């Protein structure tokens, strides 16, 4: 089967540079054009870079403005993009994607079949820091119905993972989109309503994990 | 660099209805048109290439058609899988270059949040920060406005706030805003207040504690 294993991503300081790469296997690789496309969270998809079956040609979107360089290896099945001078705007996740299944010795058909499985570069001057994890619970100065949670607080880069009762707990859990601070990191929070009746019988604890900072926080809440 | 447009920005729509979407370039691009869907946190999807044609392994009731400038896609039948953004690009020249996209969420009833306010808890307040967070839960439509109060005063540009993906069940969204505040200003006030419009409150609510 046709198969586009992403790498490289990670974290890079503003104008320093990365690169990704994409393994290719399953089908004649140099017989095929390649791009690539990235999106910001929360945004659109956007064009990057195209490279002939051959690389003879190669192609950049405006934005690049000679700083990104796509390049391929045939022999080794492999795909580059080489960015420098990366910005905080070039925060993304960049896939490679090559056209639908064709016979000819030149496939670059410009719409894109198969995809890989993207990679997250996040350009910033701050360095990777795993989260506080602080409970969200109710005014001490009983009930209705209640919310508790955690706030995961002042992490980079994302993502975190979090659950509840280590999976056990999943109804009324709603966990939000992080945001980033003004201080360059991020925080999230998620949460869960309960009857406040269960606050003296249940436990709840969150479960935390970052990997970049192998941060792994197991936090209970309690009133 | 030709300009690829979409609309509308968001649809609104029920599981069964016919949806259908626009896609407009700046410059006759022939047919050199695709479609792609994106489900929240996914990787995005092939449905039509060549203006029309359906991508192989996509069922029957995604179309498109169109050629020069203006192009259509549509879903004959809407199926809750089918909740998504979907993306229009040409390929006419170089650069290429997709469209914003549009974005379907599915109806429901106008729906009220609960709401609930935390204060920061002392494991924070041992650093020199406090962070008080309000939640508004299970509401629809989107459409929600938090107006947070530090000793009755309306606090401006200390805030975030994010909104989950509209749950698959009940078709809602909840939202979480935090208030950043030093912890000698935190300490230095006494009441912390949320106040939150919506389209479902007749007036606004508030839920407020006491430091």
């Amino acid at each position: 089967a046709v198969s586009l294993v992403e790498s490289g991503g990670g974290t890079v300081e503003p104008g320093s540079t990365l690169r990704l790469s994409c393994a290719a296997s399953g089908f004649t690789f140099g017989s095929y054009a390649f791009h690539w496309v990235r999106q910001a969270p929360g945004d659109g998809l956007e064009w990057v870079a195209f490279i002939s079956y051959n690389g003879s040609s190669k192609y950049y979107a405006s934005f690049v403005s000679g700083r990104f360089t796509i390049s391929r290896d045939n022999s080794s099945n492999t795909l580059s993009l080489q960015m420098n001078s990366l910005k905080a705007s070039d925060t993304a996740v960049y896939y490679c994607a090559r056209a639908p299944d064709c016979a000819d010795a030149d496939c670059h058909k410009g719409a894109f079949g198969y995809w890989g499985q993207g990679t997250l570069v996040t350009v910033s001057s701050a360095s990777t820091k795993g989260p506080s994890v602080f409970p969200l619970a109710p005014s001490s100065k009983s009930g209705g119905t209640a919310a508790l949670g955690c706030l995961v607080k002042d992490y980079f880069p994302e993502p975190v993972t979090v659950s509840w009762n280590s999976g056990a707990l999943t109804s009324g859990v709603h966990t939000f989109p992080a945001v980033l601070q003004s201080s360059g990191l991020y925080s999230l929070s998620s949460v869960v309503t309960v009857p406040s009746s269960s606050l003296g019988t249940q436990t709840y604890i969150c479960n935390v994990n970052h990997k970049p900072s192998n941060t792994k926080v197991d936090k209970k809440v309690e009133p | 660099d030709i300009e690829m447009t979409q609309s509308p920005s968001s649809l609104s729509a029920s599981t069964g209805d016919k949806v259908t979407i626009t896609c407009q370039a700046s410059q006759d691009i022939a047919k050199f048109l695709d479609w792609y869907q994106q489900r929240p946190g996914k990787t995005p999807k092939l449905l039509i290439y060549d203006a029309s044609n359906l991508a192989i392994g996509v069922p029957s009731r995604f179309t498109g058609s169109g050629s020069g400038t203006d192009f259509t896609f549509t879903i004959s039948s809407l199926q809750p899988e089918d909740i998504a953004v979907y993306y229009c690009q040409h390929y006419d020249d170089f650069p290429i270059s997709f469209g914003p996209g549009t974005k379907l969420e599915t109806k429901r009833t106008v729906a009220a949040p609960s709401v609930f306010i935390f204060p920061p808890s002392d494991e924070q307040l041992k650093s020199g920060t406090a962070s008080v967070v309000c939640l508004l839960n299970n509401f629809y439509p989107r459409e929600a406005k938090v107006q947070w109060k530090v000793d009755n005063a309306l606090q401006s540009g200390n805030s975030q706030e994010s909104v989950t993906e509209q749950d698959s069940k009940d078709s809602t969204y909840s939202l979480s805003s935090t208030l950043t505040l030093s912890k000698a200003d935190y300490e230095k006030h006494k009441v912390y207040a949320c106040e939150v419009t919506h389209q479902g409150l007749s007036s606004p609510v508030t839920k407020s504690f006491n430091r």
